[PDB]
């Protein structure tokens, strides 16, 4: 919720304050964005140990942690050794055409991105696609029709789609000569879009049921719709492998 | 005595009226015995990249210090320790090393038939071994079964 | 414990058993027992050795059919693994499912038990167990004015443990837990004893809107790398090398359906990495020795005279090793190099 | 001494765990041999004299 | 009080997805048990500096801690450079029998476990007995009786 | 608070909770349909509860 | 000192969620004591306006 | 809970939010006025809604 | 500095309202009086503050 100028004045500048004077520091570069994300990029002299640099930055961070706003501290501040060496940019394309671009992106982000990100020397893997996510498209006209609000849908989903830690049968301490000990599972995470369409927002006194599908368009889509990649003019998804420093 | 609800009549519903309160373990998962007697145990796990023997010696020493304030009847008993085998093995290797030095001295005395002549190669052994230990310290190695062998 | 304190009471210094903790994962059905032997001097050194004790114990324990009690020696290297023998992870690359993975695990264990080349092949984990499933009719729940959050809260606080806050006891701030009394959480029918409160304040029984159903599940799920896996530890039969046993296990996992692969871990991983550098070492060392001799004697012939006595020591070292029934290992290799050096000096 | 150290020097170069084990023996024995050279040409001649 | 599936979904998988970019990571093994404990063992290549490995793991983990369930956060996740084998397993027994198993475990966890965990070289020290806690045992019959 | 929550959820995707998808845990997002968050006047289409 | 302060900070991260919300809002700082204070500059308003 | 809140945010401070002052974010503290938290009898001056 | 702090110590010992001591700063905070000792009288039994 912070404007770009406000973010720069309150967060980025404060972070830059103490870090000036770090050993083997060449220059700093803040990139205070307009959505409320700050980014300070410190570049050290060649031959400096990246780990030691990260440790030093983290240690200097706690000096200026108190000066940051409460919301910034609650969100948390992350220090990562960032590079720009793109070793590979692999593009995934469905030759048959049976897979939509979202299907390709989901498959990559679910089965390919994680195994490749563990390979030795791979500092980071930028993803040009996003995995599947249960998109609940609200309709304000329908919500007003049923005297519902957006928070009603959110609370209903957050209550009827939760994983509960119930416990065990015959968990210790137990009565003597207990016969069986078993885990007690409970309401589980939903899996199909039709299950979400059947989420009951409100049961009327007359027995009428206001299902989620009555006020929304449940459909499985992309977690992040921002990215859209095309390889040789065809829909595709890609991974950008970034080399870890010193490999 | 935690009050859950005070009725308009004035009769309060305390916690003890609806539940039973007792002081027990926070986790009831473990139930350990030592030689058929009730007991509780601790598993000390070595930090990665640290000397096992030194850590175990420090732990036990600390335990002794703590033992001073134990309630009457409470005693600690090491049930599974690994550094004992290491120490025994190293002691055995030192024993066989000294025995080897003695046997070499005996053989050299037999062949040379002169005690004065025999002493000369014998003295060369501790000097070389101490130099080897100095080299080991310089290179950052440690006294282990391989080095002792 | 009775077995250990009766059959072998001249070698056991002390036993320490911890019910609820196991090498394959904690649980009420597992227990790990730490046995500490007496000094080597007091033991027989012929029948009281750790290996003989473990053999007799494992016979007596295979006699036991109520549970799977396994007596194992500590690993050769403290860091690598929890017990001696090969260590393998049976992954599920295709993502078939937990049930398919368990079926493949049972199939692989059966195949291993078929081959006598492998001994004590077992799953270092917990077998699947029946587990209760409480399914709540959401529509029926809120038709009675009972919030789903309320029933979830009472269910997780009653059957599970609820850490509310801390209290101070003799100087330490210990935790406070709220849970159902033991007699009221032992059977599936105990769910119906709980009453939730609706909007109007009336109390509704759990039987009104909740039912229970048995289902199979796993008390412990393990994931090697990013794939669901079942660790399968074991031992190699006498005679057959550990590498050969590992290759046999690879053949077995090949016999499994598609989608399941193996990845050796810890001691097995390191053993698979190494062990093939010997012949190279010998060859390079011999070449270096020949070159040094050529430098010393200023000839390409005298070293051949010297280098021919290496076999004269190698044969004796090999004969001594085989005669005592020892094994070609790291210690043996270094011995061979020392023998080569001494023969060269002579 | 040169040949004795020659049989052991390559042993250390090998990597891995096995290489580490070898390195332990190698470093120890090579140092012992070098010191034996030094001792045999310094201390023992003086003792014999 | 969680389940094996619940842990493997909400905790173990979440941690694994963030354990990315670790240097010299040979392999990682994770397990989700029905006892309510989830673990992720990241074993690094030999020669790696344990402190650097712990630094990297903690740096990656801290991003995902807010994603974990509230109860897990309240309990707190721990990152230790420890193995699995116990270098020594100490057993505490009451010779006189005055203190039962719970008293012995409480005394250990109160006065002994913490000082030992701060000894140099001790990566971690798990306990085979938990400290005292004000256990409150609800009676559903009485709860319904008082309409609570 | 209701006004701010409605605005945030309608125009910004609100990550409610997770759902299970073929063994992978994936996020659930709630957001307004595309045609209802395109013009500045689309804000007037929403109703809060008195 | 950097390694020590890093370890202390890492151990603290497993506890900041157990602290009272007020303490978390105020923030918990990990510092290496023993720094040398070169100067102590005091700012005074001669006019008295400030 | 109301009693404890009134005591905590009246006699003790309460860091509620942050406000932007001249391009910088300061803190907002809510507390009782000085004359109302000086004596033990000042406790009785506080009222709690049932 | 030594004469000044000596006179100050005399004049401040004359003061009875409070305890005020004037002392030169130690060169290193770690070093103390060679005859001094720091002891922490602990409570192992958890007897209580009183
Ligand atoms: C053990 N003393 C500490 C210790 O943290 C040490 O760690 C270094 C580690 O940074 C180096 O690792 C280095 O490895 C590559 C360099 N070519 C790139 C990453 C870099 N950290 C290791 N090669 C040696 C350890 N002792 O780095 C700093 C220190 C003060 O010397």
């Amino acid at each position: 919720g912070a404007s770009a100028q406000t973010l720069e004045n309150t967060v980025t500048q404060v972070i830059e304050q103490n870090m000036t004077g770090l050993d083997n520091l060449m220059y700093m570069s803040s990139q205070s964005s307009g959505t409320g994300q700050a980014s300070v990029t410190l570049s050290f002299k060649a031959g400096t140990d990246p780990d030691e640099a990260v440790q030093q930055v983290q240690n200097q961070l706690q000096s200026a942690m108190r000066k940051l706003p409460q919301a910034v501290q609650n969100q948390g501040v992350t220090v990562r050794k960032t590079g720009d060496t793109n070793i590979l940019t692999i593009a995934f394309v469905s030759t048959d055409g049976s897979m939509d671009k979202q299907d390709i992106a989901d498959y990559v982000a679910s089965n390919i991105q994680d195994p490749l990100s563990r390979v030795n020397g791979v500092g980071d893997i930028d993803a040009y696609g996003s995995q599947y996510s249960m998109r609940i498209w609200l309709d304000p006209a329908k919500l007003n029709s049923f005297q519902m609000t957006a928070k009603d849908v959110t609370d209903a989903i957050e209550s009827q789609n939760a994983q509960i830690a119930v416990g065990q049968l015959g968990g210790t301490p137990s009565v003597d000569k207990q016969a069986l000990n078993a885990t007690i599972n409970a309401q589980s995470l939903l899996q199909t879009p039709e299950q979400f369409r059947d989420i009951t927002l409100r049961v009327n006194q007359d027995g009428s049921e206001v299902r989620l599908g009555d006020v929304a368009t449940v459909e499985m889509g992309a977690e992040k719709y921002d990215y859209l990649s095309r390889f040789n003019g065809k829909p595709a998804s890609g991974l950008g492998v970034k080399l870890a420093s010193g490999a | 005595d935690i009050t859950l609800r005070v009725n308009q009549d004035g009769s309060e519903v305390r916690l003890g009226d609806v539940a039973t309160v007792e002081m027990g373990a926070e986790k009831y998962d473990y139930l350990s015995r030592f030689n058929g007697k009730p007991a509780s145990g601790l598993g000390v796990k070595l930090a990665s990249g640290a000397n096992e023997m030194a850590t175990a010696e420090l732990v036990l020493n600390r335990l002794d210090e703590l033992a001073q304030y134990f309630p009457h009847g409470l005693e600690y008993k090491v049930a599974y320790e690994t550094t004992s085998f290491v120490k025994a093995s190293i002691e055995d290797v030192v024993k066989t090393l000294l025995e080897a030095i003695a046997l070499v001295f005996l053989v050299m005395y037999l062949f040379l038939q002169n005690f004065r002549a025999t002493l000369i190669p014998t003295i060369a052994v501790p000097v070389v071994l101490m130099g080897t230990f100095s080299v080991l310290y310089a290179f950052g190695y440690s006294v282990n079964t391989l080095t002792m062998f | 414990e009775k077995y250990y304190f009766t059959h072998e009471k001249d070698n056991i210094m002390s036993v320490f058993a911890t019910v609820g903790s196991g090498p394959g994962g904690n649980g009420q059905n597992v227990a790990r027992m730490f046995i500490r032997l007496k000094d080597w001097s007091e033991r027989d050194s012929k029948t009281g050795t750790s290996f003989a004790i473990i053999e007799r114990a494992t016979k007596a324990f295979n006699q036991i059919k109520e549970a799977r009690v396994i007596a194992s020696s500590p690993p050769a290297i403290s860091g690598l693994g929890s017990s001696a023998g090969f260590d393998m992870e049976l992954q599920d690359h295709a993502g078939a499912g937990h049930d398919a993975l368990m079926a493949a695990r049972n199939q692989l264990l059966a195949l291993a038990a078929e081959n006598p080349e492998l001994t004590r092949v077992r799953h270092n984990g917990l077998d699947d167990s029946p587990q209760l499933q409480i399914d709540i009719d959401q529509r029926k729940a809120q038709a009675l004015g009972v919030a789903i959050d309320d029933i979830n809260d009472t269910l997780q606080t009653a059957w599970g443990s609820s850490y509310v806050n801390d209290f101070m006891d003799r100087g330490r701030v210990k935790k406070v837990y709220v849970q159902a009394a033991a007699p009221y959480r032992m059977l599936p029918d105990d769910i119906n004893l709980w009453y939730v409160r609706n909007k109007d304040g009336g109390m509704v029984p759990f039987s009104a809107f909740a039912t229970s159903r048995w289902e199979t599940g796993s008390p412990r799920l393990e994931r090697y790398n990013g794939y669901s896996a079942v660790e399968i530890v074991g031992e190699a039969a006498p005679g057959v090398s550990t590498g050969t046993a590992m290759d046999i296990m690879e053949s077995l996992v090949k016999q499994l359906p598609n989608g399941f692969g193996l990845e050796w871990t810890a001691m097995s991983y390191q053993e698979r990495l190494s062990g093939a550098q010997a012949p190279a070492l010998y060859a390079i060392s011999l070449l270096v020795v020949f070159l040094c001799l050529a430098a010393l004697y200023e000839s390409w012939s005298v070293p051949f005279s010297v280098m021919l006595v290496v076999p004269l020591g190698v044969i004796g070292a090999l004969l001594a090793t085989w005669m005592r029934g020892l094994e070609n290992d790291v210690y043996f290799q270094v011995g061979l190099l020392t023998v080569i050096g001494l023969s060269a000096k002579n | 001494a040169m040949v004795l150290s020659a049989v052991f020097v390559p042993m250390a170069f090998f990597g891995g765990t096995t290489g580490a084990i070898y390195r332990q023996f190698s470093i120890t024995i090579v140092a012992a041999m070098v010191l034996s050279v030094l001792v045999a040409m310094i201390l023992t001649p003086a003792l014999c004299a």
